[PDB]
RNA sequence: AUCUAUAAUAGCCUCUC
RNA sequence: GACGAGGCUAUU
RNA sequence: AGUAGUAACAAG
């Protein structure tokens, strides 16, 4: 209606004040007097909104067919006023009960991602409900699922290229992957009537990522966080199995998880093997078992291939960097933590891999073998492929192998902390970081001349071939076909060993580092709370102290060993780290057995130290236990026992005989003496140490654990247990 | 600079800590415990535990205010035909005659049998709504001028001493009772496990409080309210007759139409959210208000019949009241229903607690036990200096009716005694986790609370509540002195 | 007999486990009433009292009475003080630059690019804003309207431009003009009878000198707030106006880097990412104890945190922070401060004296507040004013030099707190502190050997504190052994607790219309679940409430119920007429059918296959009357999208004028969308006029419609003929 | 490995005596 | 007569 | 009167 609006504009000109508004607003100008209001918004809505609803004619109706249609009067009731028409509520009903019937094709296209949620719904299935401990933690993760995400930049350029392409300006070299995309949305919508502004919407809802700070517990992808009000609580797990398809990534992740938990609780157990195998089988990955998804995906990391080994399958050599598979081809590498200086001068915490190794690389369509050292990349064999892409294998590589050259080449800005001070993988900040600047990094390398040989040339940073390249890079004609194998036998231990006997792998290569998978991993065990987090280990193997204390305290008093071997100890012992599990080992039971057989025995210490008996102990040189003021477990700062004080993972109320453990308070009455409040407690946080009497002056400042350490037999000493509560103790 | 400034800045400037203990921490507000003040006055914009709701049997017909009135009031029409009015007390600046011609149009209007609730604008009614008491407004120069003008001075919440009837309310609120009045909807079937399970606990939550008498004065305060704000809106220049009404259910589920009394709007031409709105209510109750006077110090009562409820007959009072309220808290009482989650979220908290430590729902155990586990029970109140236990139900209970004296006595007094006593609950905490809590100005923090104690009886009782509960903790500490020592 | 103590409560569960009952949320939140002047003047009175021992002087520029307290004596006791010292502020963002190399620099150049590529569009994002030209508030959208056109009237176009710095440039050259020219605002008085007085406001040319701007650029407006919890009495809030909003933008843009790297702040940060990294912080504190020794957890509050921060130690901050930025820049950081230096507080409606006898009231504005003999004011009043004097302009206002009434640089506020944080140690003495800082809320953790040790640092960062104009509240103030604290009302006890009280006032109907509503209620009660500690009895129960309050709110109770109602007549009628009735949405009387595991899924698409053809159809009508439409576009929402006509209808007020410059902008701007039609969607961008670019849109369409043979040559001719005759 | 990227309006919560 | 900042939500 | 509470409404 081009006709229709150039007359519009002439009657509006004659107009001086709009005239005049036309010519002096500029087009930026114009997004201001848009919001032109004379009047403040009405504050608090709800208010607002209950007393309009008692009004008479609160609507608005919009001058047409469509509102005469609806009728001034309707058994007594006014529907419209008979200036702006407004109607009432019941004018609504009544289009409701007796209005035309459309068609309602628009609906259906517009609001199509929640028939998508919907029908995930649908097509789900309900596990059991759990009543127990779920560790929780804060994770930036996405709400909704989408089949094709992008940045919204991108996003808002793609859709006004579908919907807008007049005014759509530059054409932007990004919107470029997405030109065919674009092509296919202009075919369905070439001959809707629904708005531009609402189908505009409707694709940034398609296409545009909403990612929101949430607390998850081992399920991270977006079709269990639309779930995740009911996955789990504080107290609670419900298992879920949403509809749909789920990508080989999200499996390929959450196999890699219960591998290294798998791998983590085995360790510590005796005949690790036959207790990994025993986990393995009754693991599930969402809705599929553990083995058929290592039979089936074609990757993961030592943890997985130990994992395929011990239960009998082929062992995959394959490792993800971002954007390039690795295939090991030989050579054994070990991870370090070392400060390293980066090209912008600050130091950085990196796992730095020594030894020499050999990988078959592969990015997109180009391939190549590639020859790493220690923070030196050695060579690169690379066959002619798309430019685009040999360059982002090179660089890929050249990151990929902890150069000096690499990250002495960073200059700008790198943030390896989220704003929540939450650490992000160094090295993948890094890829990403020169992925889009490589000129500094091809700058910073070098240059040499290029191989002479007759099927060996260099390519230089300007993407082609030439007489001078980068050093290490050499290009050949030797095609190789990709990567299409070893064969190994697993150990007790958990070790691949080859034919040869040589160890390619062990249990002490898995990483350490706990993540959360991406896809539900259930334990069809009831012994699956062994998997958990540190903090529900702790909770669940106090827990069961508490339930067996009557029994576990007449074995304590008759038996003298036997009491320590337990499979719940079996599982707390994987949450201590392996260097301190003897020396705590040795502490505990000392303290135990003092606190026995000088029969000044106090219920809470005992339970506390208990847990910890289990390991075999490791005493000093000189035939005594080393002593602690605090045991540490694995992962975070506050996962720590306190040997005399509480902590926050445990604590005692003597006064209501209550037992913080974890946050959940539990009763000692019944379970507990009265008279062990009058026992002191400087008996049973010390080994070989037993209270000798009141806080004398005369020795002085309280002493340290070494300073304890170092005392002779039959010597005293004064000992703070805690604030505003000194003690004196001898040996 | 740092140390050269520290250096020369006078020792003075100190943040002077001092080491908390428990003969430090004093009761706050003692002035609620001499007898120089009078007794906190009840306030409430309705009674709660006084109320007396005549009933008469539905057939889930819901007819209209009106009609129900009227045929409430047909039904005791003893009452509904007393004439000659009894006064038992008298408001100080109340004028009985013209409240009692008031209750008695109110009556006419109600069982006439025209459809309308509009009362006519009479002498008796307009000096019952405040007709024609707003200030005139006249120009600046002539009121700079006049020298009789002058800024009023500000009248400031008199100072009150604690009213035994705030306990005994908070007593009678939180009992078990024989009536529903809950209305819920329906919602969805349960699917997963974890609705099936949040299903079963809803069975006993809601069967908890359902039944206590704190629900049915909350539902009688939402209706009321929805019904004053839709009253409000849509007869601005009228004066209405409002029944106050609920709905209860009885165990045997018949359902019942109770009416409490009547209440008139006076002109409802509320521009701002805080524009007040007269409205005269008249209650049934069989309380006598000469029992304890010190309450009803703002209530002109009459007795007007007897009831049989028993063997023995109980009278039936009149307790008439002019009273004010705003759109805010028309707003906010048709939304007091929230109590409820207030009183649930917390309770349910704790059995999930004690489901993490069971391995398996927790609910039946918590409120009633079960084979492996004995009820669990709470420390929820006094009898004769001892302290008493009671069920997970009574606990439930107890915190919905605190809630609702929250939405029922809630004023800016209310909010800062909770924030600067919520202060001093912490550092108690501090005191009981032996953590071993510092002050820097104790007097300061206590003076801060204190300044909220003037005429709330809600903040008065829980000052009195805060002291009786410091002194059993105080009691409980000086065993946990002897420990290791 | 037996007395119920609820605060029995406490002795079976801890004070942090049960937190939410010590919040009374079901309450009704206090409201104020009449004027906010007297609080104004306390405000006045109070940033006066903690400076008087500064330098006192009168202003040459605006003539108004300043007090400087930056490097005035140093406290000699414990009352809140303003006398920050230069040299301690300077040591302390020293030790903040060391402490992390490039921190400044990168701020400051992540705010200038983000200020050069920032458009002049970006101040319309505000609430009420004080409009100099009528010396009121208006819409952000409207005072920057009204400023441009009014700086357009005085030969200052750099609004047209486009981005912020040509227009701050108009501003400060504004500030230079020997006198103004603008449209204000003028109101006619009709005398209807009833008799009462009717207001028709209508645009008028003025002419104001140089220092009376200025004094309007500088000036504060100040108004009460309502509806905030948690306190006894009511305060005071104050708004700027466009000259202050233009450069405040860039100062906080720069704070808000800085603190987003520092790892002691607690903003921006919020919700569960806030929570994540304190919760993290506090693990490595605990983690960093020495062994043997003491760890305590002081939370803090700030008495008197905005009346004793200076302007001037902010201008400093600005300085030391941009000190390897260009000098334009460095300018441009330093607008900000000196305008708040000079700030002029609006003192609001004024007082109101009454007859009782007479039954008369009448009020006086600030300008004639002392136009009647102090006897005649209240005492409390009384006293206010005759302390006020001095700081008081013949016009009404007052001269507001120190203090940070405002409250614009919490960012800033909140680096200077951090960097307060940052020393950890006085005269290497046995202790490490460091913390958590949040504008005037702090969490200080100090380690030392014993708990005599660790109060003497606790006093050394008091001390330091008051060196840099901070004071820390010694009556809200406590500490403990570390392992429990409170922080911006977050409860940590060997973690956060949840609170649940303070999502309670959420719970409610938004407000918005029925369709809207019922998914925000839903939402709301998921979201809850997730992050509040919201089990599903609870949900379920809250899903039950939100129907009950919905369905009274919107009188669509269910149609196979008795309830009487205009709309529930149709709603029972619609009853009897449907088959498939589980499909009925709740507003048309219909089940409501939520539960926990759908709580996601809007009403409509969980309904879609239970609603019969016929009810399906008429709801999701393309052309329903209820919705606005484009102009004939279809609009896919329902029927229960609709919107309220929110009149403001201001009693005895007609805007016969207002109303028609509303209109005008309204119908050029609809215009130009329906030659653009990308605007709503995208931001259009360009320099020149709207009418060039919708003349040249047309003539481009109509030319292509004629080479696509769209257009006739009849019709051409006339599009030609027009366009040109444009 | 979510780091990046992110138009507008409105709502709720948090942050002087 | 109802401001600033942070987070979250809904809508176009 | 009353609501309420440092200042307002009790119509304009
Ligand atoms: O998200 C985490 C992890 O699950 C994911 N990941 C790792 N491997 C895969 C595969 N194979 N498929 C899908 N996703 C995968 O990436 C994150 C890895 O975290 P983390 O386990 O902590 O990393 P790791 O400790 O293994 O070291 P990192 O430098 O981050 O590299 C991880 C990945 O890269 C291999 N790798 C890199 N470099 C330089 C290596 C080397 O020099 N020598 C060896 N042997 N491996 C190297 C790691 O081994 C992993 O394969
Ligand atoms: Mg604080
Ligand atoms: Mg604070």
């Amino acid at each position: 209606m081009t006709l229709a609006k150039i007359e519009l504009l002439k009657q509006l000109l004659r107009d001086n004040e709009a005239k005049t508004v036309l010519k002096q607003t500029t087009v930026d100008q114009y997004n201001i007097i848009r919001k032109f209001n004379t009047s403040r918004i009405e504050k608090n809505p709800s208010l607002r909104m209950k007393w309009a609803m008692c009004s008479n004619f609160p609507l608005a109706l919009t001058k047409g067919d469509m509102a005469n249609r609806i009728p001034l009067e309707y058994k007594g009731i006014q529907l419209k006023t008979n200036k702006g028409q407004m109607c009432s509520i019941a004018a609504v009903t009544w289009w409701n009960t007796y209005g035309p019937i459309g068609d309602t094709e628009g609906f259906e296209r517009v609001y199509e991602s929640f028939f998508l949620r919907k029908m995930r719904l649908d097509n789900a299935t309900w596990g059991r409900i759990t009543f127990g401990p779920v560790e929780r933690v804060r994770k930036r993760v996405l709400l909704n699922p989408l089949t094709k995400e992008m940045p919204p930049d991108e996003a808002s350029n793609v859709i006004m290229e579908i919907l807008f392409p007049k005014e759509a300006g530059i054409p932007r070299e990004s919107t470029w992957i997405h030109r065919e995309l674009i092509k296919e949305k202009r075919e369905k919508l070439k001959g809707t009537m629904i708005t531009p502004i609402v189908l505009a919407y409707m694709l940034e809802r398609e296409l545009v990522a909403r990612r929101r700070f949430l607390p998850v517990a081992g399920a991270t992808s977006a079709e269990f966080i639309e779930m995740l009000h009911c996955l789990q609580g504080e107290n609670w797990r419900q298992i879920y199995h949403p509809g749909g398809n789920k990508l080989t990534e999200s499996r390929s992740q959450s196999m890699i998880v219960a591998c290294r938990k798998i791998i983590r609780r085995s360790i510590v157990a005796s005949n690790p093997l036959e207790l990994a195998v025993e986990i393995a089988n009754k693991t599930v990955i969402d809705t599929e078992p553990l083995k058929s998804c290592l039979a089936a995906i074609d990757g993961g990391d030592v943890a997985c291939d130990i994992i395929r080994a011990a239960l009998g399958l082929k062992i995959r050599q394959r490792q993800r960097f971002g954007r390039l598979e690795l295939k090991r081809i030989s050579g054994r590498g070990f991870k370090n933590d070392e400060e390293i200086l980066i090209g912008n001068g600050t130091i950085q915490k990196i796992g730095i891999w020594d030894g020499e190794e050999e990988f078959h690389v592969r990015c997109g369509e180009c391939r190549g073998i590639l020859k790493k050292s220690k923070m030196k990349l050695e060579k690169l064999l690379i066959n002619s492929a798309k430019k685009e892409d040999m360059r982002d294998l090179i660089i890929l590589c050249m990151v990929f192998s902890q150069d000096t050259r690499m990250f002495q080449g960073v200059r700008g800005e790198i943030n390896f902390l989220n704003r929540a001070g939450q650490l992000l993988s160094p090295m993948y900040q890094l890829q990403r970081y020169f992925l889009n600047r490589s000129n500094d990094l091809f700058d910073q390398w070098g240059y040499e001349e290029s191989p002479k040989a007759s099927e060996l040339h260099g390519i230089n940073e300007s993407m082609n071939a030439s007489d001078y390249t980068l050093k290490g890079v050499v290009v050949t004609r030797n095609v190789i076909d990709d990567f299409s194998t070893e064969k190994v036998s697993i150990t007790k231990n958990l070790s691949l060993i080859k034919r040869t006997g040589e160890v390619i792998m062990g249990a002490n290569d898995v990483s350490e580092l706990e993540s959360q998978a991406q896809l539900m991993i259930t334990y069809d065990t009831p012994k699956m709370w062994e998997m958990g987090t540190t903090k529900e280990l702790v909770q669940n193997t106090y827990q069961w102290v508490l339930k067996n204390l009557v029994t576990l305290k007449a074995q304590f008093l008759l038996g003298k060993e036997d009491m320590f071997q337990w499979d719940a100890f079996e599982a707390f012992e994987s949450i201590i780290p392996q260097k301190m599990a003897g020396q705590y080992s040795g502490f505990a039971r000392a303290v135990l057995k003092q606190m026995r057989d000088q029969e000044v025995m106090k219920t809470d210490q005992f339970i506390k130290l208990l847990p910890f008996c289990f390991s075999p102990p490791k005493l000093r040189s000189n035939g005594e236990p080393y002593q602690f003021l605090k045991l540490v477990l694995k992962g975070g700062g506050e996962n720590f026992i306190e040997v005399r004080k509480g902590s926050p993972l445990f604590s005692y109320n003597p006064q209501t005989e209550v037992l913080t453990i974890c946050g959940r308070m539990m009763s000692l009455k019944g379970k507990i003496e009265d008279e062990e409040r009058n026992r002191s407690m400087g008996n049973a946080v010390l080994a070989g140490f037993l209270v000798s009497g009141k806080y004398d002056p005369d020795l002085g400042d309280f002493k340290t654990i070494e300073e304890l350490e170092k005392l002779k037999p039959g010597e005293k000493a004064n000992i703070l247990l805690y604030q505003g509560k000194p003690v004196k103790v001898v040996k | 600079a740092i140390e050269r400034n520290l250096a020369r800045m006078s020792p003075l400037v100190s943040v002077t800590p001092k080491k908390l203990t428990w003969e430090d921490l004093r009761p706050i507000g003692p002035h609620i415990y001499n007898h120089e003040l009078p007794e906190v006055p009840y306030n409430a914009f309705l009674l709660m535990s006084d109320e007396l709701g005549l009933a008469n049997m539905t057939e889930g017909k819901s007819k209209k205010p009106k009609t129900l009135a009227k045929e409430c009031l047909e039904k005791y029409s003893t009452l509904r035909d007393q004439t000659d009015p009894i006064l038992i007390m008298k408001s100080e600046k109340a004028n009985e005659n013209f409240l009692w011609k008031l209750w008695r149009d109110c009556v006419n209007t109600i069982s006439n049998e025209e459809m309308s609730n509009e009362l006519q604008k009479t002498n008796y009614a307009k000096w019952a709504t405040g007709d024609g008491l707003t200030y005139q407004k006249i120009m600046k120069e002539v009121a700079i001028d006049d020298e009789t003008m002058c800024q009023e001075e500000p009248k400031i919440p008199n100072k009150c001493r604690v009213a035994a009837w705030v306990q005994t309310e908070m007593n009678l609120l939180s009992t078990l009772t024989s009536k529903r009045a809950l209305d819920l909807p329906e919602i969805g079937p349960d699917v997963a496990p974890v609705e099936h399970v949040g299903s079963e606990r809803r069975k006993y939550f809601v069967n908890e409080i359902n039944y206590c008498k704190a629900s049915t004065v909350m539902m009688k305060y939402v209706l009321f309210h929805t019904s004053l704000l839709n009253e409000s809106n849509a007869s601005m220049g009228k004066y209405k007759v409002i029944p106050i009404t609920n709905r209860v259910v009885n165990e045997k589920g018949e359902s019942f139409d109770m009416l409490y009394g009547l209440a008139v709007k006076g002109q409802s031409h509320l521009r701002g959210d805080t524009d007040v709105v007269t409205v005269v209510t008249f209650e049934f109750s069989s309380t006598d208000p000469r029992v304890d006077s010190g309450k009803w110090p703002k209530y002109t009562v009459f007795r007007i019949g007897s009831l049989f409820v028993s063997g023995r007959e109980k009278s039936v009072y009149l307790y008439c009241r002019v009273n004010g309220t705003n759109k805010i808290q028309m707003k906010w009482g048709m939304e007091a229903r929230r109590c409820l989650l207030q009183s649930m979220q917390q309770m349910e908290a704790i059995v999930e607690q004690e489901s993490s430590i069971q391995g398996y729902d927790m609910t039946k155990a918590c409120f009633k036990g079960d084979r492996v586990n004995s009820p669990k029970t709470f420390s929820i109140g006094t009898q004769e200096g001892k302290l008493v236990k009671g069920s997970f139900g009574k606990a439930l209970r107890v915190i919905f009716t605190k809630c609702l004296m929250h939405y029922v006595f809630g004023n800016a007094q209310l909010e800062g005694f909770s924030a600067e006593s919520r202060r001093l609950l912490l550092l108690i905490q501090a005191l009981k986790d032996r953590k071993g809590p510092w002050v820097f100005d104790l007097e300061g923090m206590y003076s801060g609370i204190e300044e909220c104690i003037s005429n709330n009886p809600w903040v008065i009782q829980s000052a009195y509540w805060f002291n009786e509960w410091l002194g059993f903790e105080k009691e409980g500490s000086k065993v946990l002195e002897s420990v290791d020592e | 007999g037996m007395n119920i103590n609820p605060y029995f409560l406490f002795i079976d569960v801890p004070i942090q486990a049960a937190i939410s009952t010590t919040f009374p949320y079901t309450g009704v939140p206090p409201y104020s009433h009449g004027t906010g002047t007297g609080y104004t003047i306390d405000t006045v009175i109070r940033t006066h009292e903690y400076s008087n021992k500064g330098k006192q002087y009168i202003s040459d520029v605006t003539g108004c009475t300043m007090v400087d307290p930056t490097n005035g004596p140093l406290p000699e006791d414990n009352e809140p003080s303003a006398y920050a010292q230069l040299d301690c502020v300077l040591e302390a963002l020293d030790r903040m630059d060391e402490e992390h190399p490039g921190l400044f620099q990168a701020a400051s150049q992540n705010a200038m690019e983000t200020l050069m590529v920032t458009t002049v569009d970006k101040l319309t994002q505000g609430r009420q804003t004080f409009d100099w030209t009528v010396c009121r508030n208006q819409p952000a959208a409207t005072a920057l309207n009204t400023t441009i056109t009014s700086f357009r009237l005085n030969d200052l176009n750099g609004a047209d431009k486009g981005g912020l710095i040509p227009f701050c440039q108009d501003i400060i050259d504004s500030l230079d003009r020997p006198e103004m020219t603008f449209f204000s605002v003028k109101n006619i008085k009709k005398k209807l009878p009833a008799f009462l007085i009717k207001r028709i406001p209508m645009k008028v040319k003025d002419k104001i000198t140089k220092v009376e701007y200025i004094k309007r650029a500088l000036s504060l407006n100040t108004m009460t707030k309502d509806a905030e919890r948690g306190k006894l009495k009511r305060r005071a809030i104050a708004t700027a106006g466009i000259q202050i909003r233009g450069f405040v933008l860039v100062v906080e843009n720069l704070a808000k880097n800085i603190c987003e790297n520092l790892e002691q702040s607690g903003l921006p940060v919020g919700g569960n990412e806030k929570k994540a990294k304190l919760s993290n912080a506090v693990a490595k504190m605990l983690s960093n104890c020495p062994p043997g020794g003491i760890s305590m957890t002081v939370t803090g509050d700030n008495t008197k945190w905005n009346e004793c921060l200076n302007p001037r130690i902010f201008l400093a901050m600005t300085e030391r922070i941009t000190r390897d930025s260009p000098i334009w820049f460095r300018d441009f950081c330093s607008i900000a401060p000196v305008l708040f230096s000079n700030k002029i507080a609006r003192l609001g409606k004024g007082f109101m004296i009454t007859s009782k006898t007479k039954r008369l009231k009448a009020q006086i504005p600030c300008p004639d507040l002392f136009s009647i003999p102090l006897e005649r004011y209240n005492e409390e009043t009384r006293a206010k004013l005759k302390k006020l004097k001095p700081f008081f302009n013949e016009e009404g206002t007052a001269s507001l030099s120190p203090g940070m009434m405002m409250g614009m640089f919490n960012m800033l506020s909140t680096v200077l707190g951090v960097a307060a944080l940052g020393i950890k140690n006085i005269g290497n003495k046995e202790y490490l502190w460091d913390g958590l800082q949040s504008s005037d809320d702090f969490a200080l953790f100090v380690n030392a050997k014993d708990e005599e040790t660790c109060m003497e640092g606790i006093n050394d960062f008091y001390r330091t504190c008051k060196l840099l104009g901070i004071n820390m509240s010694k009556k809200k103030s406590y500490c403990n052994e570390t392992g429990m604290f409170e922080f911006t009302s977050m409860f940590y006890r060997d973690g956060f607790v949840s609170n649940f009280a303070m999502e309670l006032p959420s719970f409610g109907v938004a407000g918005v219309n029925e369709s809207a509503d019922m998914a925000i209620g839903m939402t709301i009660i998921k979201n809850n679940m997730i992050n509040n500690g919201m089990g599903p009895a609870t949900a379920q129960t809250a899903i039950q409430l939100f129907i009950a309050d919905y369905r009274y709110t919107y009188k669509c109770h269910r149609g196979d119920s008795k309830v009487e109602g205009k709309r529930m007549k149709i709603i029972k009628e619609l009853w009897e007429n449907t088959k498939g009735r589980d499909g009925l949405l709740v507003a048309d009387g219909g089940p409501n059918i939520y539960n926990l595991r759908n709580l996601h899924i809007p009403e409509i698409v969980l309904k879609y296959n239970l609603m019969d053809p016929e009810y399906k159809g008429r709801l999701l009508h393309p052309q329903n009357p209820f919705v606005g439409h484009l102009s004939d576009y279809d609009a896919v929402s329902g029927t229960h999208s609709w919107r309220t006509k929110r009149n403001r209808s201001i009693l005895n007020t007609d805007q016969r004028n207002m109303i028609l410059e509303e209109q005008c902008y309204a119908k050029c701007c609809n215009l130009f969308e329906a030659c653009f039609n990308s605007a709503s969607y995208r931001k259009p961008v360009g320099q020149h006029s709207m009418l060039e670019a919708m003349a040249h849109r047309l003539r481009m369409d109509a030319r292509l419609d004629y080479e696509s043979g769209r257009m006739s040559k009849d019709d051409f001719e006339k599009a030609m003929a027009h366009l040109g005759e444009i």
